[PDB]
RNA sequence: AACGUGUCGCGAUGGAUGACUUGGCUUCCUAUUUCGUUGAAGAACGCAGUAAAGUGCGAUAAGUGGUAUCAAUUGCAGAAUCAUUC
RNA sequence: AGUGGUAAUGCGAAACACUUGCCAGGUAACAAAUCAAUCCUCCCACGGUGAGCUUUCUUUUCACCAUAAUCCACCUUGGGCCUUUUUACUUCGCGUUGUUCGGAGCGGGGGCUCAAGAUUGAAAAAUGCAGCUCUGUACUGUCAUUUGUGAGUUCUGCGCAUUAAAGCAAAAACCUGGGGUGU
RNA sequence: CCCAACUGCAGACCGUACUCAUCACCGCAUCAGGUCCCCAAGCAUAGAAUGCUCUGGUACAUAGAGAAAGGUACACUCAGGGAAGUCGGCAAAAUAGAUGCGUAAGUUCGCAAGAAGCAUUGGCUCUGAGGGCAAACCACAAAUUGCCAACUCAGAACUGCUUACGGCGGGGAAUCCAACUGUAUAAUUAAAACAUAGGUUUGU
RNA sequence: GCAAAGAUCUAACGGAGAUAUACUCAACAUGCAACGUUGGAUACUGGAGCGGGGAAGGAUUUCGUGCCAACGGCACUCGUACACGAGUUGUUCGGAAACUGAGCACAACGUUAUAUCGUUUUGUUAGGAAAGUGAAGGUGUGUCGGCGGGACUGGCCAUAACUGAAAAGGGGCAACAGAGAACCUGGGAUUAUAUUCCAAAAAGAAAUUGCAUGUGGGA
RNA sequence: CGGGGAAACCCAGGUGGAGGCCUGUAGCGAUGCUGACGUGCAAAUCGCUCGUAUGAUUUGGGUAUCGGAGCGAAAGACUCA
């Protein structure tokens, strides 16, 4: 797994054609987007709510969304 | 002491199966059978136990290429015109 | 098996595991693209 | 009620390059963990001394080969082979040494 | 009857050397054109110990007389030497200890070490811890050099056969008692299988001639003679005497009066 | 799943309350040599590694200078300092005396 | 235990296989004379060793 | 009394005897009668719709082809033809 | 066609690049005891959840309170070294539990580096465990969500490293340099 | 053509069940014998001694009834005497931990030695001693002021014994032999036998 | 005789294994004994374990269902018995590919009437010509830097061919505890296998090979 | 680190942790009961007791040496009862 640092290479991380899809983590007091890429898992941590929201809208809808959520054992089951 | 407790003491083996007769009398340390002498070229074969030598002679597996030939040479090796 | 498994059922094998039986026969575990059904294919096959 | 653990590996003997450390996963079970060997490290000669080399890192086999040159060298003269002070007594000797030959010879030839 | 003990060794088998850990055979150089016109210098680089040695080996690095490399030589080393010595070797090597030289070229009464036999041989004689070999006098007339043997024994070798001057270190060793059998278990450790060693008396009669009896005695003379076969030859082989030296210890080995 | 069984450690550390006021440890209770129950070297290496300590303190607080620190330092090793209160008198003798020649 | 060369593998597999009683209709054939399988073995009774 | 003994009749246990003999032993004879690097003998693993051993066979695996024969094989099952060859 | 630092030695986005033509070292590679001791174990305080006991006592007893590799960034201890001050040892100083050490450079100041950790995040709660709520689902909402100058522990400090007339395998593979190529 | 950060595709073969033993191996057997390695909790205690215990495992090893003689036992006791028994103190009894004091001949000066002997030990309530941490060029009683962990030892008063778990040397005076540690007749001999260091001789 | 390893008791359920009866007669005095499972009770093993995993050895004894003829020296409804059907999943774990060690002995040579004998690591086969590998170069192709007027010549690097520096000491085996070795947890993923199974939110997070493309930096 | 001494040297306290050193587990062995058993659990076992237990120590795998021969700290021991 490898840290983003910024904004700027958030969007160049999403703009790769290996990048899948994109993991939206809601923690109590941060919000952490996570691209699942070919080799690493990219991860952008933003403190301010106002911010991620605007992040999360600006993410080229191109790139499938996921929000991390619990997943229950009957919902994985077989 | 020797005899009951001293058979607890006997650990792996001598022998393993051999390759060439399929015996269980390969030795694994000096790498060679005491049935049949593989790896040398010749088999062991002894006159003071014709019993063994009668065991292991021709005609007692298939004779999977004799049969054949002993048909050809009593038939003169018959061909079509 | 891979290449046999396509040549046989026009089915892309992603994984293929083996183990030879107890009884000296060889199975094999072989897993099927997701663009593959493999009931769909079971049913042609006819082992269903 | 303490938990007791088993090699999990198809080595169950106890020698230097099979220790192991007892790790806790987050299931909340204990666990041996295979230790990684250590190299001693990049050394002087053994008959200048055999002492570890400054500014060179221990690196063993695969950490040796992809780690960059710096870890293992330095940019003096026989870096990650000579010491500071075996490099500079190498220098005074050659300078020292040739200089008493060109003396002796002009001597010589003086006569 | 059964073979002796003494006939069995030499079979080999289970009686023959403990190599394993040694550092190979110790040697002078190899007598080149370089050591019969001029001489070669070389570096101490190391005095190692090896197992079943009493004495100390040098480890003498010299540079490759023909190709771009070093050599690396393993040397018996004399008393005295020491890491960073240098050692010379050849024809015009200065007298000094540590240095091999042909034995025309030293002075009679040196006290030399690793004395050749042959031409060549790389050093056969004195080389046991403290041993030496002392130079009596050259014969120009024929090439040769009178040597004092270790033994006492005296002997003629051409004059060409190297010798390295000095002393085997390591001398004194047999100077401290054992005191112990597990001592003598360690020293035999890395020699051979030889120890702990057996009276033939305490044997049976089968196995060896000093076996049986209702009292522990040899009930022949333990003097046998030399044409004995293998298995008889046991106890003093030849002998000229028996029984305690008195007034002198005389020099042992065959006569020679060459 | 039912529970573990009671295994209590409730009498023992009632135990160790008493022991620890320094009941049930006099001479009929011992079975152990004085050494194996309390080994000397550990006890003076702890007395060494205090002394040693409180030196190193003077002397950084330079209420001691370096050859007083040097006299005490091989003396606390000669097992001449019972404990820190009697290396501690001896530091205030020492200074006293110097003050009287000053 | 865990180790064997796969001909020693093939060799207790057949042994397996061969390790069976004889089939019912067997007893029925006209000039039958086997009932029961004489050569079948148990692994606490007759070793193989391979 | 009871155990026990003896005899006869009838049963059990036990597989001798007779009859039976596709086996052995022994003596004769006949001959375009003597294996293998063109991979033998021997060893191993497999092959039947049903199949452990044995037999036969070798991924063409209880067999393919050809000739002759002339209505089967057979415990069950299966099977175009009921047949100048196909 | 590398580069900075008085120095110990530092700097990596792909000319600090190629080197099995050749040469030389290093890793692999081995070792007591004492004393410190890692991961973990045990035991204490600390606080939550549930459980046991409760004629009478017990702010109680029991269970649990978990964070795998791989990475990112970068205070403690021990060793080696550099620079500076050397009028540092005249009837000396530093340091270990311990048999030491120093003008062949001790101690003090300021630095370089190595080995163990500590810490910061990514991974990683989305996991695990227990409890609990509600609605017939192996359903479903939710709450819990660390301190020890304690005792063990050979990972480690640790070797030109043990009694020794005992001195403690080798090689593949890999690393660095010397030369040369680039020129 | 050489690299860097990616990325794309592909990562073959054999082993993998179970057992490892008072039932899965060897000993004719599911045989009280034998068989290498790793993980190893709580209390007492010097503790991997020994006793008991949470976790895990188990009640499986023909059972029931049940004071005959005689037996076996990894079971005890016995008045008075105390080796009178016996080839022989065989067997059994006895000694017992820790702490202080004290300890002979002889001796290769190391030992002999735990020589021999004497004394103390519980419970309870106290007292003293043994530390860490933090704080304002001269000299400066931070020579005191707070807070706190983990233990050990010593000394008192009071109050007990039926001398009471387990575990744990009997001692002394001499003779013979071997210096010692070791080795050694698997299945009747463990010794004074063998070995040993030391000493001497022989061949070279 | 089936006595070492202490010890079992109780209820319910399951089962043909019962509470099984001429007359008399209320039940005791006329169906005894012994079982598998579950829940209780009592105790044992006491971490140097009748605990959990491996090697050697064994080779299906593993798992589920059925089943009580024979076998488990008593018993069984139970079983490691019997019958039937199932189970062992790897780029990273162990081995091999691919290291050397004590050693082994193919070639080679020698010996022997006869090889089925000897030598074969003290750096190392054999009177012994055991290297088929290739540095610098000359000759063509392609990728480049530089000059002059896409090409043309001094220069770089790869691709094939003529030579020809340098390399002495043939080919192999022998360690599943030495050397070497790129993967970790979570799981509702089994009746039995798992650092081996999980598929788009791979529960997932990595590491490491071999070839390729494109991007960028150099030639 | 102290105490004596003209000197040579001696005396005392601590530190340190040596030994084919001692007590004693595991381990490796096997003394006595001439115990049990002696158609045994067992073609050599069981119990208590006993030797040793940092070394000439114990042990796994691999490897080497045999049949008038191998091996033997030596008992004619051992070389698959
Ligand atoms: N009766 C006394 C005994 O008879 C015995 O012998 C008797 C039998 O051996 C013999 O055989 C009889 C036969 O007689 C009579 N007529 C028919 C009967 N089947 C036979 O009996 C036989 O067959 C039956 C079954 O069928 C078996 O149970 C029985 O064991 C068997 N002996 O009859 C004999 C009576 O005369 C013995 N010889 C002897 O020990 C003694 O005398
Ligand atoms: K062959
Ligand atoms: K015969
Ligand atoms: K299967
Ligand atoms: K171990
Ligand atoms: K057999
Ligand atoms: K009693
Ligand atoms: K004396
Ligand atoms: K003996
Ligand atoms: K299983
Ligand atoms: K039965
Ligand atoms: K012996
Ligand atoms: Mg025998
Ligand atoms: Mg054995
Ligand atoms: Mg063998
Ligand atoms: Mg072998
Ligand atoms: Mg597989
Ligand atoms: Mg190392
Ligand atoms: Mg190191
Ligand atoms: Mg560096
Ligand atoms: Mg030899
Ligand atoms: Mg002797
Ligand atoms: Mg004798
Ligand atoms: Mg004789
Ligand atoms: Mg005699
Ligand atoms: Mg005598
Ligand atoms: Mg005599
Ligand atoms: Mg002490
Ligand atoms: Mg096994
Ligand atoms: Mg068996
Ligand atoms: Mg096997
Ligand atoms: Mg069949
Ligand atoms: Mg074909
Ligand atoms: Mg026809
Ligand atoms: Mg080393
Ligand atoms: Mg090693
Ligand atoms: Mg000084
Ligand atoms: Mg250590
Ligand atoms: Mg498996
Ligand atoms: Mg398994
Ligand atoms: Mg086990
Ligand atoms: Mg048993
Ligand atoms: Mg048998
Ligand atoms: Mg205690
Ligand atoms: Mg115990
Ligand atoms: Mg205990
Ligand atoms: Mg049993
Ligand atoms: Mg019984
Ligand atoms: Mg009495
Ligand atoms: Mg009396
Ligand atoms: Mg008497
Ligand atoms: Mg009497
Ligand atoms: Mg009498
Ligand atoms: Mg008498
Ligand atoms: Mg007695
Ligand atoms: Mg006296
Ligand atoms: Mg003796
Ligand atoms: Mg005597
Ligand atoms: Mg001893
Ligand atoms: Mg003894
Ligand atoms: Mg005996
Ligand atoms: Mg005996
Ligand atoms: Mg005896
Ligand atoms: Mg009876
Ligand atoms: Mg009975
Ligand atoms: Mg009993
Ligand atoms: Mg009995
Ligand atoms: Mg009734
Ligand atoms: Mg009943
Ligand atoms: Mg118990
Ligand atoms: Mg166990
Ligand atoms: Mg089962
Ligand atoms: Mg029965
Ligand atoms: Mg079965
Ligand atoms: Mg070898
Ligand atoms: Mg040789
Ligand atoms: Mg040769
Ligand atoms: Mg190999
Ligand atoms: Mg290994
Ligand atoms: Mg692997
Ligand atoms: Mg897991
Ligand atoms: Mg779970
Ligand atoms: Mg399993
Ligand atoms: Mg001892
Ligand atoms: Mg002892
Ligand atoms: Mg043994
Ligand atoms: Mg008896
Ligand atoms: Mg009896
Ligand atoms: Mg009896
Ligand atoms: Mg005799
Ligand atoms: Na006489
Ligand atoms: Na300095
Ligand atoms: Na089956
Ligand atoms: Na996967
Ligand atoms: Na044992
Ligand atoms: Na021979
Ligand atoms: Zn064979």
């Amino acid at each position: 797994p490898r840290e983003i640092k910024t904004l700027k290479e958030f969007l160049a991380i999403c703009s790769r054609k290996d990048a899948r899809c994109v993991k939206v983590k809601h923690n109590p007091s941060a919000t952490k987007f996570k691209v699942r890429c070919s080799r690493y898992l990219y991860t952008l941590v933003v403190n301010d709510k106002k911010k991620a929201d605007k992040i999360e809208r600006s993410i080229h809808p191109s790139v499938k969304k996921i929000a991390v959520t619990a997943r229950s054992h009957a919902k994985t089951n077989a | 002491t020797k005899g009951t407790t001293s058979m607890g003491q006997r650990h792996g083996r001598t022998h393993i199966l051999c390759r060439r007769c399929g015996r269980n009398s390969y030795h694994v340390q000096w790498e060679r059978c005491a049935a049949c002498a593989y790896p040398r070229a010749s088999r062991r074969r002894y006159n003071w136990s014709v019993k063994a030598i009668k065991r292991r002679r021709t005609g007692t597996g298939r004779c999977r290429y004799l049969k054949v030939v002993n048909r050809r040479i009593a038939n003169h090796f018959k061909t079509p015109k | 098996i891979k290449k046999a498994m396509r040549k046989l059922y026009q089915v892309k094998a992603v994984k293929v595991n083996t183990l030879i039986r107890p009884d000296g026969l060889k199975k094999a575990y072989i897993r099927l693209s997701a663009a593959h059904d493999a009931l769909d294919t079971a049913n042609k096959i006819g082992l269903v | 009620s303490c938990p007791r653990v088993q090699y999990r590996r198809r080595m169950h003997y106890a020698t230097r390059g099979n220790r192991m450390k007892m790790v806790r996963t987050p299931g909340n079970k204990l666990v041996m963990q295979k230790r990684a060997k250590r190299s001693q490290g990049i050394h002087t000669p053994w008959v200048l001394g055999h002492k570890r080399l400054g500014g060179t890192k221990a690196l063993r086999h695969i950490d040796a080969r992809l780690a960059s040159r710096h870890e293992k060298s330095v940019s003096r003269a026989y870096g990650g082979v000579l010491s500071h002070d075996q490099v500079r007594d190498r220098v005074v000797r050659a300078f020292l040494v040739e200089e008493q030959r060109i003396v002796k010879q002009a001597l010589k030839e003086h006569s | 009857g059964k073979t002796v003990l003494s006939c069995r060794k030499g079979n080999g088998s289970v009686y023959q050397v403990h190599g394993h850990k040694r550092l190979g055979p110790a040697k002078l150089r190899i007598l080149d054109y370089a050591e019969r016109h001029g001489y070669m210098r070389g570096v101490v680089k190391s005095i190692e110990h090896e197992a079943g040695r009493g004495a100390a080996l040098a480890r003498v690095e010299f540079r490759h007389p023909y190709k771009f490399r070093r050599v690396k030589e393993l040397m018996v080393a004399p008393e005295g030497m020491f890491t960073g010595q240098s050692v010379f070797c050849g024809q015009k090597a200065p007298l000094a200890i540590g240095n091999v030289l042909p034995l025309g070229q030293i002075t009679e009464g040196c006290i030399v070490c690793n004395v050749e036999a042959k031409p060549g041989d790389r050093g056969t004689l004195a080389r046991a811890s403290g041993d030496y070999c002392i130079i009596i006098s050259h014969n120009h007339e024929t090439g040769r050099t009178r040597l004092k043997l270790p033994s006492g024994q005296k002997k003629s070798v051409p004059s060409t056969s190297r010798a390295m001057i000095g002393i085997i270190s390591g001398g004194g060793r047999i100077e401290k008692p054992v005191l112990k059998a597990g001592n003598s278990f360690y020293r035999f450790r890395g020699k051979r299988n030889c120890w702990p060693k057996v009276r033939g008396v305490a044997r049976n009669p089968v196995e060896h001639p000093h076996g049986g009896g209702n009292h522990q005695h040899i009930g022949h003379p333990s003097t046998v003679s030399r044409h004995s076969p293998p298995g008889q030859k046991v106890g003093l082989i030849a002998a000229r005497r028996t029984g305690r030296i008195r007034g002198g210890k005389a020099v042992k080995g065959a006569w020679h009066p060459e | 799943r039912k529970p573990v069984k009671v295994h209590s450690r409730a009498r023992w550390r009632k135990m160790k309350e008493a022991k620890d006021m320094g009941r049930h440890n006099g001479v009929g209770r011992r079975e152990g040599s004085r050494e194996a129950r309390m080994p000397s070297k550990e006890l003076w290496m702890r007395r060494l590694r205090i002394l040693r300590r409180l030196l190193r303190k003077y002397r950084a607080d330079k209420k001691i200078d370096r050859h007083v620190y040097r006299d005490l330092y091989m003396r606390a090793k000669g097992n001449v300092f019972r404990n820190k209160r009697n290396l501690v008198e001896h530091i205030h003798k020492i200074k006293n005396e110097k003050k009287k020649e000053r | 235990g865990r180790f064997k060369p796969l001909a020693v593998k093939k060799k207790y597999a057949k042994k397996m296989n061969q390790n069976k009683p004889v089939p019912y209709w067997i007893r029925l054939r006209t000039g039958n004379r086997i009932k029961w399988n004489e050569k079948r073995r148990h692994w606490r009774r007759t070793k193989l060793n391979y």
